[PDB]
RNA sequence: GGAAACUCAAAGAGUGCUAUCGGAGUGCGC
């Protein structure tokens, strides 16, 4: 319907990242085909984990914001929740691995004492993880061993990195000069593309879950779709009345992409800018 | 143990409810509320009922080989 | 004027299913589907036709019905045609809904709701004479527990006494409506705010309404007969609004 | 009549209908009806006194059957001349609006045409239009045989 | 679930009827059930109050199906005698009305009270 | 054959508009909010220092559109036109002309005050009779013809 | 996740299997929701796998009344444990989209493996099998979905007011304009049979002016040869010896002989018309006595089946004003202030008996001794 | 625990110049000081509550659950009012009257700030319009006679609820010592 | 000038019409 569920008042300075997590307790049932929780991580030193009243379904007949707040010694600056067993990581200061039974971290995993601009889990082999941090570098961890395990430094501070949930050692990379790096993990000497069409900063890149296209959003006015396997933009979208793309997600309907820009607006595109959403004859689909 | 006591007990389910449900296929819509019209529809189930049950006790005792 | 014995033309309005009826003074009929018996004490033109047959109209007295107003005020189009399917939020007694299931005919069906019970009564005796409508006894608030026993509605037309009037008829539009149909709504400003006055409250309720995914396109305020009501008018887009 | 007569309530309606009186396809449909019907229930007394009133207005309809059969029969009886030329239940509106039987013999064929007809034949003379032609005989067997301005002639 | 259901209990009983007596020494009462029907199917109505205890109850019950219908709220009172003493006249008054009127100073604590006795209802 | 002349809508004097009770309705446009913001008068305190009442401030979504139409650099007016505190309506017609829009939603109401400050839609509100229109001045604002000014 | 749809229609429930799906992110679009509007789409994404009709019409109001309140029932448990498959712990539970959110929880708990599921998706789907209507059920019924839907809609609303349906008006007014119409119609062929007869008889009609025993002697007496037997005369009406010795002496006579016959016809069923209003208007006194018994008590059982008659209903009397009650020829200065007091005495009566849920006659004794004492005061 | 709101004031006296008492509509009789605007002691329903419509007379219907339950329970029981109040001047008891036929005579304390019901006097089956007490003897022993007007109306209008067996007269109650 | 549309042609609107190795066994899947 195209409206919003609840909003809250989350903290007091910037927000700076969120994710959504089935975070399975172990002194109460999963109850999340009723209700739907959200957690967010600001730089006032806050983590909240939030529950969502939801009429996704009807089952029953009320414990509306704010379940739990975790709180941290220095900032935050991005997290991301572990989709298994409700394990989440965080960036700050340096990057913390806490989850939902504790209020204090569980695990530090730095390599030294540099911030972490962001993070992102996996789709699969889920216990391994991706950073970047404004050293220039791209750190990789693993949590079975529960230590960092490779960084390599780029020329220009990546911003945003996002895995492929579908080859799930591979992840593309979004830094400010002007071209997402697009990087192989278990040999990360050589970038195995570059998606070079931009002018300004690659300020987010996400891949559609369909495994093969890139949506990307730069600090100029404008977003580009690629596919992977070519390195140029396959096209554009940009508008008058949005500026400075600065978050941009493919749906898991893999043919709508979520652009938010800086005017405030979070604004939705068709990736397929002519294939309509109707369910069509056979004669017209053929 | 095996004895007839199967047929018995649907027999006597079919009657409860092959009454109610002649019951309810008659007064459609509005319980009729008069005493001489819910007597009498009480004896026509009644009739209709039993002539169930004679039909029963036909095509029973044309099997009958039994207690 | 307008005394019991008078001859008087039966004229065709533009709405089709309402006439004129022209004499010294001019009266706003429609042609009666039960003949021969008033239901709220009305009078009654009875006309002859040519095997002798004679028909009879009912005059739609407006200071005690709504649309009747809207109608003598001059509405550009409504949607209660001589076929269609009428909804009836808040129908009072047969005062109203006699006169629209008259205008609708006897193909057309008229769905009327109703909450009250001594009204409910009321409206089922008289429910009993002509067969084109359908008496409803339940709350307006809640078209998920008569959604058994109508369905697919072509324009619905509302009189409730709720400050929750936009709510009403949206749940009930979403529920029953068709796409592209009408929704001829009746707000009383003094009933639903007592606070701040007649065109503010309609304004804020025909914004709640282009909200709720009515578009509206016709208000008239229908003042010589009752004081403050407004009839809006409007269709379910739900495809295309703007 | 007969079927308020046969079922009387609409509760035996179900086990019970007449093939006498509605043929063969209205007899589900009245049975469906009166399963689903929309109108009250009443009790015996006024069961009974329509009933009584269902009686009194089979036995008019019958009544009327034997009636319109004596006429023809009568009518066969004083001018059977008339009857087996025209109709009897045409010479009959002949001979009661006339009057007499020798005050509509003593009128001439014009009028005998035009005999009912007469207030478009008076309106049609008074204003400048045609007069008509069939009146009270256009529902005679023989006009009705003929075809376009035939029946005229 | 009695025949005169919604009934007043006391503190809003003696609003209502002080409101009653203000109104009819500021001539904007009608003192009984016919007169009370007849400005009620007139349509000049603020709201209309009956005696919960009249010998015959219905001889009242029936302004029901004229007040709801016509969307105007209607309110039982336990006593009769006291809403004649309420109506400043001798004989026991079992249904009162209160007629609608823009140049009367008691349209305030009319409002008051018919918003008390729609919430009540 | 139907014609259509609008009635003088019936809460309405000759044009004294007794509608417009104190507590207000405005309608706040595009470029009122620059000059609000270059005579560096607030909002809400400065209408109600020009009004002495409360007053709810409207904005509708052709005069957002128009607001993020106009590039950044109004991005002060946009970041201050989305205000919790004033509400919004949600217009349905084609094309988002911000003066037809306006003129249109306050002659079918007669109930909204208009808040503008452009040449052509102060005479087109002028025009029409029995709504005040208020624009900036100086360092306050200032109303044309509201009955109760003080 | 909507693959199982619940529908519940005023002759069966259905229950339709989802073959593909709904767009839910562009849910809102015109290119969208116009498929759920034309058919050739709705058919593609909605097909019928199950059909179950309630029967019996009480069954129907009942299953109304369930769903109504927001309940299970026989029927529509019976056809979703049928339908709906077991999913099994590895693959997910199934998934229901049903239409309010105060059924969700009912079916809920009887069925564990169901998920019951209504967003603004099986709000429209509901909403576009609902207007599409017949033409899914592609002939799995026999009868239409309106007339149907009229019938269990007049009892659901009755079932809703619980009203009496022993408090019956309808039936005084139908008896009192059928009452004196058959007076009239009576009176008329009554004419008819003395104007027949006195070809035969025309000194009958001097000596025997009353129409019902004048139909039974014509009844008795064919044609004009009794001549002899006196002594059935009296009971078939002194004047026995003066139709005896007219029966010679008149000779005004034709001798017909087949019109005698229908004449005996008609006078003997003439009979029947007086012998059924002689039944009729004592029927209608003892259900004026039943329905309204203090009008009746007040004002007379036929005089008060004829102000019920003018008033048009006993609700719309009782709903009229005291003062409004005044109708001519009925309650028949000193002879109009007794007339206005029996007016609104008859009024306050008539609220009595038709506001009640069944009336007693105290209250009409007491006003009739109320309205005596009003008399006898002159 | 069965009580309710004032409707009206009705009756005074005054004991002394720095007390008086009112008995009001609803049954409530109250001492008041001349230092408080609250009264010091309100007594509740003075005389009892009237006897309700028995269950032939209400709304004539026949069955008796339908004609017992249209008496809604106690919700409509209303008090006998006090309809005339009188206090010996400058003393300790003062009488009431209604028409539940008692004159209940009342006695205030020592510390004047409550009273209690001295005695009961059921001689006087009527309203009581008024009452007043004229007395005679000595300094030492006082022969009080107790006068009230009884009627079958109330003094302003007719309102006559329940009223049997109340004829139009005098009692007198020459109470003694 | 009225047009029989039943001679035929070119076109315009409204209405209704459809879907996307063979049975077991045998290493086998909950
Ligand atoms: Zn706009």
């Amino acid at each position: 319907t195209r409206e919003e569920f609840v909003s809250f008042k989350a903290h007091y300075g910037l927000v700076t990242g969120l994710c959504v997590t089935q975070p399975r307790f172990h002194d109460k049932k999963p109850d999340l085909k009723s209700q739907n929780f959200m957690l967010s991580c600001s730089d006032d030193k806050t983590v909240k984990l939030w529950s969502i009243n939801v009429d996704d379904y009807s089952n029953k007949n009320n414990e509306e914001g704010l379940i739990r707040t975790f709180d941290g010694e220095s900032a935050f600056q991005g997290i991301d929740s572990h989709r298994e067993n409700s394990t989440f990581a965080t960036g700050g200061a340096k990057i913390h691995l806490w989850d939902v039974n504790r209020l204090k971290p569980v695990s530090d995993l730095s390599w030294g004492a540099d911030n972490i601009t962001s993070l992102k889990f996996n789709q699969n082999e889920t216990d391994i993880l991706a950073s970047t941090g404004s050293d220039n570098s791209i750190v990789l961890y693993d949590l079975r061993t529960n230590s960092p395990t490779q960084k390599i430094v780029q020329t220009m501070r990546t911003n945003a990195i996002c895995w492929n949930p579908m080859e799930a050692f591979n992840f593309v990379t979004a830094n400010e000069d002007h071209n997402a790096y697009y990087y192989d993990m278990r040999n990360l000497s050589r970038s195995l593309n570059v998606f070079k069409d931009h002018v300004s900063a690659v300020m987010d890149v996400d891949f559609s879950p369909t495994g093969d296209e890139i949506v990307t959003g730069s600090y100029d006015k404008s977003i580009r779709i690629y596919k992977t396997n070519h390195g140029h933009s396959r096209e554009i979208y940009h508008t008058k009345r949005m500026q400075h793309v600065f978050q941009v997600k493919y749906s898991m309907d893999s043919k709508y992409i979520i652009s938010g820009s800086d005017d405030g607006n979070v604004r939705l595109w068709r990736s397929k800018a002519w294939e309509r959403s109707n369910v069509k004859t056979t004669r017209e689909k053929n | 143990a095996l004895r007839g006591d199967i047929a018995l007990t649907i027999f006597d389910v079919c009657m409860k409810t092959l009454g109610k449900h002649y019951i309810n296929k008659h007064k459609g819509y509005y319980a009729i509320s008069d005493s001489k019209m819910n007597i009498e529809l009480n004896k026509e189930t009644l009739n209709y009922l039993f002539s169930e049950s004679l039909r029963y006790i036909k095509l029973f005792d044309e099997f009958l080989d039994l207690e | 004027g307008a005394r019991g014995g008078a001859k008087v033309v039966i004229e065709p309005h533009r709405h089709a299913g309402v006439y004129i009826a022209r004499g010294k003074e001019d009266l706003l009929v429609t042609k009666n589907m039960a003949p021969g018996e008033s239901v709220y004490g009305e009078k009654r033109i009875s006309v002859e036709e040519p095997p002798p047959t004679k028909v009879e109209y009912r005059v739609w007295n407006p200071f005690r019905s709504k649309l009747a107003a809207g109608i003598m005020g001059g509405l550009d189009e409504l949607f209660i045609a001589p076929g269609k399917k009428v909804l009836y939020l808040g129908a009072a007694s047969g005062t109203s809904v006699s006169h629209v299931s008259d205008v609708v005919g006897p193909e057309g069906v008229v769905y009327a709701v109703e909450f009250s019970h001594r009204p409910g009564r009321e409206l089922i005796s008289m429910a009993k004479k002509r067969p084109n409508i359908i008496p409803i006894i339940e709350d307006a608030r809640h078209p998920q527990k008569y959604r058994m026993l109508i369905g697919m509605v072509d324009c619905v037309f509302a009189d409730v006494a709720q400050p929750d009037q936009a709510r009403i008829i949206a749940l009930n539009s979403h529920m029953f409506l068709k796409d592209q149909g009408g929704v001829v709504i009746s707000i009383k400003a003094n009933c639903i705010d007592s606070t701040v006055d007649a065109e503010t409250v309609f304004a804020r309720e025909v914004q709640k309404l282009r909200e709720e995914r009515i578009k509206p396109l016709e208000q008239l305020t229908l003042e010589p007969y009752e004081r403050d009501h407004c009839i809006v008018v409007g269709r379910y887009m739900r495809s295309g609004l703007k | 009549a007969r079927i308020i007569l046969t079922m009387g309530i609409r509760s035996k309606a179900s086990e019970t209908d007449l093939s006498e009186i509605l043929p063969e396809e209205i007899e589900e449909r009245v049975k469906t009806a009166a399963e689903v019907s929309m109108g009250t229930e009443i009790t015996q007394t006024d069961l009974d006194n329509i009933n009584a009133l269902a009686e009194q207005i089979v036995e008019f309809a019958a009544y009327r059957e034997q009636l319109s059969n004596y006429l023809s029969a009568r009518m066969k009886a004083i001018a059977p001349n008339l009857t087996q030329l025209v109709g009897e239940l045409v010479g009959a509106r002949l001979i009661a609006h006339s009057g007499s039987l020798i005050s509509l013999a003593k009128s001439p064929a014009s009028t005998i045409q035009i005999l009912g007809a007469e207030k478009a034949l008076f309106r049609a003379l008074k204003t400048k239009h045609d007069t008509p032609k069939y009146g009270l005989l256009y529902h005679a067997s023989l006009v009705g045989q003929a075809t376009g301005k035939n029946k005229g002639k | 679930n009695p025949k005169a259901f919604p009934l007043a209990d006391a503190a809003l009983t003696q609003q209502i009827l002080d409101v009653v007596q203000q109104a009819a020494n500021l001539r904007q009462l009608k003192k009984g059930a016919n007169e009370a029907t007849k400005t009620l199917n007139r349509g000049i109505s603020e709201f209309i109050i009956m005696a919960a205890d009249c010998e015959p109850i219905e001889i009242l019950l029936h302004l029901p199906l004229l007040c709801e219908d016509k969307n105007v709220p209607y309110v039982f009172v336990p006593s009769r005698v006291a809403l004649g003493r309420a109506c400043g006249v001798s004989r026991p008054v079992i249904a009162a009305s209160i007629t609608t009127n823009d140049a009367s100073a008691i349209k305030t604590q009319i409002y008051a009270v018919k918003d008390k006795i729609e919430t009540l209802l | 054959l139907t014609r259509n002349i609008p009635q003088v809508s019936s809460a309405l004097f000759f044009q004294y508009n007794q509608a417009i009770k104190p507590p207000y309705q405005v309608l706040i446009d595009t470029n009122f909010i620059n000059f609000s913001i270059q005579k560096k008068v607030d909002i809400v305190r400065g209408m109600m220092d020009c009004l002495l009442a409360k007053c709810n401030p409207l904005i509708t979504d052709c005069v957002m559109a128009e607001l993020e139409k106009l590039g950044p650099k109004y991005r002060i007016a946009l970041k201050l036109a989305r205000d919790p505190r004033i509400k919004r309506l949600s217009c349905s017609h084609k094309g988002t002309y911000a003066n037809d829009c306006l003129v249109h939603r306050v002659l079918q109401h007669k109930c909204y005050i208009v808040a503008t400050n452009d040449a052509g839609l102060k005479q087109r509100i002028r025009k029409i009779p029995g709504i005040p229109l208020m624009s900036v001045g100086g360092h306050a604002y200032v109303i044309e013809k509201l009955p109760d000014v003080f | 996740p909507i693959e199982y749809l619940l529908f519940e229609e005023p002759t069966g429930y259905a229950v339709f299997k989802v073959k593909l799906q709904q767009d839910d992110i562009g849910s809102r679009l015109k290119e969208v929701q116009e498929q759920i509007n034309d058919f050739g789409a709705f058919t593609k994404l909605i097909e019928l796998v199950s059909f179950a009709p309630f029967k019996g019409a009480a069954e129907a109001l009942e299953n109304a009344n369930d769903i109504s309140e927001g309940l299970v029932s026989e029927s529509l448990k019976a056809i979703l444990d049928l339908n709906l498959p077991k999913a099994s712990s590895k693959k997910k539970n199934i998934t229901l989209a049903i239409s309010d959110k105060n059924l969700g929880p009912s079916i809920k708990e009887e069925f564990p493996y169901v998920d019951c599921i209504s967003n603004e998706l099986a709000q429209d789907l509901i909403r576009g099998v609902r207007l599409h209507g017949e033409k899914l059920f592609k002939g799995l019924q026999s009868g239409d979905l309106e007339r149907a839907q009229l019938g269990l809609g007049h009892a659901y609303s009755r079932a809703k007011v619980k009203f009496s349906v022993q408090k019956n008006d309808n039936h005084i007014i139908q008896a009192i304009a059928l009452l004196d119409q058959l007076d009239k119609d009576i009176n008329t062929f009554a004419m008819r049979v003395k104007e027949w007869y006195g070809w035969h008889f025309p000194e009958l009609a001097k000596l025997v002016p009353d129409n019902y025993t004048f139909a039974k002697l014509v009844l008795f007496i064919k044609d004009k040869a009794s001549l002899n037997d006196d002594s059935l005369h009296d009971l078939a009406a002194g004047i026995a010896q003066r139709v005896i010795d007219n029966a010679r002496i008149s000779m005004g006579q034709d001798i017909s002989e087949t019109d005698m016959e229908n004449v005996c016809v008609f006078a003997q069923r003439v009979a029947s018309l007086a012998d059924y209003r002689r039944q009729l208007y004592d029927y209608l006194c003892e259900k004026m006595h039943t329905v309204a018994p203090n009008l009746s008590e007040l004002i007379g059982e036929v005089i008060g089946a004829r102000l019920i008659s003018h008033a048009g209903s006993l609700t719309n009397l009782s709903k009229q004003a005291a003062s409004t009650v005044q109708i001519l020829g009925a309650e028949k200065k000193n002879k109009g202030r007794i007339s206005r007091y029996l007016a609104n005495k008859c009024s306050m009566a008539s609220r009595i008996d038709n506001y009640s849920e069944e009336p007693s006659n105290v209250f009409g004794s007491v006003l009739k001794k109320q309205v005596e004492q009003r008399l006898e005061f002159y | 625990p069965l009580f309710f709101c004032e409707g009206s004031i009705d009756v005074v006296s005054m004991v002394d110049d720095f007390h008086f008492i009112t008995g009001s509509d609803n049954g409530n009789i109250c001492l008041w000081s001349l230092a408080k605007k609250k009264p010091i002691f309100t007594e509740r329903i003075a005389h009892g509550i009237l006897p309700e419509p028995s269950f032939n007379d209400i709304s004539g219907e026949t069955d008796e659950e339908l004609r017992k339950r249209q008496l809604q329970g106690k919700k409509l029981l209303q008090p006998f009012w006090i309809t005339s109040l009188y206090a010996i001047p400058y003393s300790n008891v003062f009488i009431s009257g209604s028409w539940s036929g008692s004159l209940k005579v009342w006695k205030i304390s020592d510390n004047l700030r409550s009273f209690e019901l001295l005695g009961e006097l059921s001689g006087a089956k009527g309203v009581v319009t008024k009452i007043q007490v004229v007395e005679s003897g000595k300094h030492g022993k006082e022969k009080f006679r107790i006068l009230a007007s009884i009627a079958k109306e109330h003094r302003l209008g007719r309102w006559i609820a329940n009223v049997s067996g109340a004829r139009n007269g005098i009692y007198s109650a020459v109470i003694d010592q």
